[PDB]
């Protein structure tokens, strides 16, 4: 058995806060991914992670043998008179991870692995992204002198990988990086960045 | 027969949150003790404060550290500062494998507690330096409830 | 697991069993994103009781069953005792004796329900029933039984001191009638110890009173019991009583929850009324203090702090008292005495207080005198002319002079003359041994405003001996401290004069102006212990505040001073001086973005001629901040923060466990602080960026560096950006 | 109102399986190489 919620819970919207100000609250409403509902039972591929790492290492114990009568055939937790009692869980995942505030021009982004590309050689980092911070974009096309060139500037900051342990490359490692860009004739696009 | 249904329902309310947040710090000391005081006597609010205010022991936010990921309370003496910051502190190698905590600034005023020894050989003559510096990894964290 | 409602030691914490359930360790997860945690029924019932019936009969089961008969009888009424059941029968409505109001009351219930073997109320069971009427006006007539006592299981396996049982009965009368308010009771009870064939203890309490009292069952002492004439013409009467406590009476004898002891032993020492601990009896249980020498080297054992260690033996408690006034027109008159001892009426016990006062008051001037007398035989604890704290008999006369006049406006002007003279030769200070009395009191100055009010007015007109404050300049950056309202309680024997001014007043003539200023001389004696002496002290203080809105700027500054060649309380010789300014502004709406700016400044100096040897102690406090409401975006502000401190000479001691807070303070130990740093926070729409930097160094004299702890020569440092987003379903 | 209780409503959509099965070898081997192959290049379906 399961049970299933519906889809309403797909958007959420921003609240006030500060410490020297107080801003008005409600400003943006942003779309998230949760697809959560009420399950009876673990499946046989469930573990405990207690390292953090995402992955199923080696002795780490398994899902069903730490809730008896949660699945499989062993361990069945029952009641004479027919009564079969299982353990009621939680299930969730959310796909989404980044957060963008703001309309035209200037848009931020916060996020959990940031995707961003400079150039071919420099700073290309838009397959699985390098850690957490934050993205901000500056789009010039409305404005009186220079709206044919279509200006555009970027900012990139963030921790590599996040949290990490003491013997991985992105313990205490930052980035950080700026690019302008025009396109003054036809589609020919022009641009220099900082890295 | 809908006044029924929602007797009988429940009020489904997710929370999320979102955040980024990096700090360090070479010793954790206290930065409350330099913000305006309002007409009834609370220190203004700061984006940085890990403060526990208890009116049943007369903690305030002014008593703790706001720098790391620990909420350090200062020490009174020479030892932390004279109530600025976390004090010093040593650990104490004790032989057949144990520790004790030496919560002081000079190593030769400590009284041995009679039943044990310390071992000379590990860190300086038993005393080791407990390091004062703490870190908060740079981190943005999603939490589902 | 062992259902005594707390966390023990060694008992497993609620993630640690069910993994998954929280934290960062242990997330029970599964490939391909999903994550897994168990569902938990939470819920906390907050009732207890079960009342059933309507009047005249109600019957109420509960879980911890509160109830109160009177004030020394069977009193439970804070946490409650136990398992069991209560009876209400209310015989208003009924033929011949409605109009009495008759009411019956019944109570059964096993002490803490289940207990184990070794606990206090392990087969202990308890049951009584009151009678009560109210015959003529509020005057409210009862009498009551109670019983407490094992069964015979409890009886053979309690291994605790709960008596075998306890039997005690009395009765009470409360109430206002014929404009006389009257209190009364009356209470016997009979313990039976645990030990085998052991006597019965009787034991008994009485006490009768003329006074009034408050729904907080406090008895108020300063609103007259009973009256006479008009204001012109008048005489009332404050307080009348008597009483007889025995010295076997306490918690157990009458089956209460906290006993009959005093609530404190240096001030009202004959009273027992623990708001904190839920007691309402009005007179206690006295304790006779003596020497202790537990090692017996000769000598009495002292606290680390010089304090002395003390072991108290229980003597009762028997005496009168009396407390009147009489008012003349202008001249008002008053007066009190009270005398105590023990149970036995040994005369080595005795503690006599009596004294007076008087009072003239025609247009705006005044003039008060005042008389007073303590003669307790009795030993209480004190400290002597050395400094030396001892447990002995103690002998105070006090008499006082005050002037005053009100020349109109918020001013007012005072002078005054005190003179204390303790056990026979004069002294600087009473040592605090006239607050041992309960009903020395004391008129106020004014005109028509004749109350014989409780407690000495020696905190009037006299200086401020604070040494301790948050703000770190002492006081002056603090908007919720008044500076001038800082007034020491104790009594002094100086001569001196005080000018000031209330801006508060209708009639002021400053609006929001206060400040006050004053001379006084103290008597020091020529040697510590010696006999002869002269005013040879001297105080000069003054204080300010003044709070103002200019424009759209709402400024507030304060100062103080002091300079003195003695020690007083805890404050040190020497002069002493600061000030202080804040400044607030709103939104500036006619210039470019809308600033608006906040500013605040202080400074503290202090010259310590301490004996050790004389330092100096500085402070300095500055902040700034602009916060610019409409930025270049539409929806984005920013703002920034400035603050520093240079301190000198001066040190902060943390909270103490107990529950004082902590505060900054003088201190010789050489070394110079200064603590900074700056604070940028900007938003866009509701994304809030913050930013901070701080510095903290502290180097002694010479110039070497502590900051960092590791004696490198670098001051310790703290960085921090984060960043804030809250958003809702 | 209606709506609003649909929002915080929970679809229960329980499961029922129901088979039998007998199977004996001697030496397990494959079979599915027997099977006829459709035109995208995978083998038709069967029970074992
Ligand atoms: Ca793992
Ligand atoms: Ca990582
Ligand atoms: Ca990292
Ligand atoms: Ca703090
Ligand atoms: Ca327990
Ligand atoms: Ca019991
Ligand atoms: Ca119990
Ligand atoms: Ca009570
Ligand atoms: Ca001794």
């Amino acid at each position: 058995l399961g049970f299933d919620t519906s889809g309403q819970f797909s958007q959420v919207t921003s609240g006030t806060g500060g410490s020297l100000f107080s801003t008005a609250g409600r400003l943006q409403v942003n779309q998230i991914d949760l697809n959560f509902g009420l399950v009876t039972g673990l499946p046989s591929d469930a573990y405990v992670d207690t390292n953090g790492n995402g992955k199923k290492d080696d002795g780490e114990a398994t899902g069903r043998g730490t809730y008896l009568g949660s699945g499989g055939t062993a361990a069945i937790l029952r009641d004479p008179a027919g009564n079969v009692y299982r353990p009621v869980f939680f299930r969730f995942k959310n796909a989404t991870t980044q957060f963008s505030v703001g309309n035209n021009p200037v848009i931020v982004t916060l996020g959990q692995q940031q995707k961003f590309y400079f150039s071919d050689y420099v700073f290309d980092n838009n397959y699985d992204g390098r850690g957490d911070g934050f993205t901000v974009t500056v789009d010039g096309s409305n404005v009186p002198v220079i709206g044919a060139w279509k200006p555009q500037i970027k900012g990139v900051y963030g921790s590599r990988s996040g949290l990490d342990g003491t013997a991985e490359a992105g313990y205490g490692v930052y980035y950080r990086g700026v690019r302008a860009q025009i396109t003054p004739v036809g589609t020919l696009t022009a641009g220099i960045h900082y890295a | 027969r809908i006044a029924a249904l929602e007797r009988n329902a429940f009020s489904v309310k997710p929370s999320l949150t979102i955040g980024y947040s990096v700090s360090r710090t070479s010793r954790n000391f206290d930065v409350d003790r330099l913000f305006p005081l309002n007409a009834d006597g609370t220190v203004a609010n700061n984006a940085f404060t890990s403060g526990g205010i208890d009116t049943d022991t007369g903690a305030q936010r002014r008593d703790f550290g706001d720098f790391g990921n620990a909420s350090d309370p200062v020490v009174a003496g020479a030892a932390g500062l004279y109530g600025f910051a976390d004090g010093v502190s040593y650990t104490v190698y004790f032989t057949d494998g144990s520790t004790a905590t030496f919560d002081g600034l000079n190593p030769a005023d400590y009284k041995v507690p009679t039943g044990k020894v310390i071992d000379t050989t590990k860190g300086r003559n038993g005393f080791g330096f407990n390091n004062l510096a703490r870190y908060k990894e740079g981190s943005t964290d999603i939490g589902i409830s | 697991t062992n259902g005594n409602g707390k966390k023990d030691d060694g008992e497993a914490t609620g993630r640690g069993t069910y993994l998954g359930s929280g934290g960062t360790a242990a997330i029970l997860r599964d490939p391909a994103g999903n994550v897994y945690r168990p569902v938990f029924f939470r819920f906390k019932n907050a009732t207890t009781q079960f009342s059933v019936g309507n009047n005249p009969v109600i019957v109420t089961l509960g879980q911890q069953q509160k109830f109160y008969f009177s004030d020394y009888v069977f009193d439970n009424n804070y946490d409650g005792r136990g398992d069991g059941f209560t009876v209400t029968v209310d015989g208003s409505n009924v033929p011949v004796i409605g109009a009495w109001k008759p009411q019956i009351k019944g109570v059964y219930g096993s002490r803490s329900g289940l207990d184990g073997t070794a606990e206090a109320g392990y087969g202990v069971y308890y049951r009584g029933v009151r009678a009560q009427i109210t015959p003529v006006g509020t005057l409210t007539a009862g009498i009551h039984y109670a019983q407490e006592g094992r069964d015979m299981f409890g009886a053979a396996q309690n291994t605790t001191s709960t008596p075998s049982d306890v039997t005690t009965y009395g009765a009470d009368l409360h109430g206002k009638a014929f404009g006389v308010e009257l209190h009364s009771e009356y209470a016997t009870s009979r313990v039976r110890p645990n030990t085998a064939n052991a006597a019965v203890q009787t034991s008994n309490a009485f006490y009768a009173r003329v006074a009034t009292r408050k729904d907080n069952l406090a008895f108020d002492l300063n609103t007259p019991a009973a009256k006479f004439g008009n204001d012109t013409f008048g005489v009332s009467l404050y307080d009348l009583n008597y009483r007889k406590i025995d010295a076997g009476y306490n918690n157990v004898a009458g089956i209460s929850e906290y006993g009959y002891g005093s609530y404190s032993r240096t001030s009202a020492q004959n009273i027992a009324y623990n708001p904190d601990t839920g007691v309402t009896a009005p007179f206690a249980n006295l304790d006779r203090q003596a020497y202790t020498d537990a090692n017996n080297d000769g000598t009495s054992d002292r606290n680390a702090d010089g304090t002395v260690v003390a072991t108290n033996t229980k003597i009762g408690q028997m005496g009168f008292g009396v407390k009147a006034a009489a008012n003349l027109g202008p001249v008002a008159i008053g007066g009190y005495y009270d005398t105590s001892t023990g149970a036995n009426g040994d005369n080595a016990n005795r503690m006599t207080e009596a004294g007076g006062s008087a009072k003239v008051a025609y247009s705006i001037f005044s003039l008060r005198g005042t008389y007073n007398t303590l003669d307790s035989n009795r030993p209480q604890i004190y400290r002597d002319a050395a400094g030396t704290q001892i447990i002995g008999d103690a002998k105070v006369r006090r008499y006082a002079v005050q002037a005053d006049v009100t020349p109109g406006l918020g001013l007012f002007v005072g002078a005054y003359y005190r003179d204390v003279n303790v056990n026979g030769v004069r002294s600087t200070t009473d040592r605090g041994l006239l607050g041992r009395g309960y009903l020395a009191s004391s008129f106020e100055p004014g005109v028509g405003n004749n109350a014989y009010r409780t407690g000495l007015r020696c905190a009037d007109n006299n200086f401020g001996t604070g040494t301790r404050d948050i703000d770190g300049v002492g006081g002056v950056l603090n908007p919720a401290v008044n500076l001038d309202q800082s007034r020491t309680a104790t009594c002094f024997t100086s001569y001196g004069v005080e000018a000031g001014h209330a801006g508060d007043n209708a009639n002021a003539l400053v609006k929001d102006l206060f400040f006050r200023v004053g001379y006084s001389r103290v008597y020091v004696p020529t040697t510590a212990t010696a006999t002869t002496g002269d005013f040879s002290g001297s105080v000069t203080y003054g204080d300010a505040r003044y709070d103002r809105k200019v424009g759209v700027a709402n400024v507030r500054l304060a100062g103080s001073f002091s300079t003195t060649n003695t020690q007083l309380d805890s404050r040190p010789a020497g002069t002493r001086g600061a000030v202080g300014l804040i400044v607030r502004t709103d939104p500036l709406e006619n210039v470019p973005f809308r600033p608006q700016f906040n500013g605040q400044v202080g400074y503290y100096t202090a010259d310590n001629r301490v004996a050790a040897g004389n330092y100096n102690a500085n402070a300095t406090k500055y902040g700034a901040g602009v916060v610019l409401n409409d930025f270049l975006l539409p929806q984005t502000k920013i703002g920034v923060r400035y603050d520093g401190y240079m301190a000198q000479n001066r040190q902060y001691t943390p909270f103490d466990g107990d529950g004082t807070q902590g505060y900054f303070s003088d201190a010789n130990n050489n070394r110079r602080t200064n603590l900074n740093g700056v604070y940028v926070e900007g938003a866009y729409q509701d994304l809030i960026f913050s930013y901070g930097t701080y510095t903290l160094s502290q180097k002694d004299l010479n110039g070497v560096e502590y900051g960092s702890g590791i004696n490198n020569g670098q001051p310790a440092r703290g960085q921090t950006f984060k960043i804030s987003y809250k958003v809702n379903f």
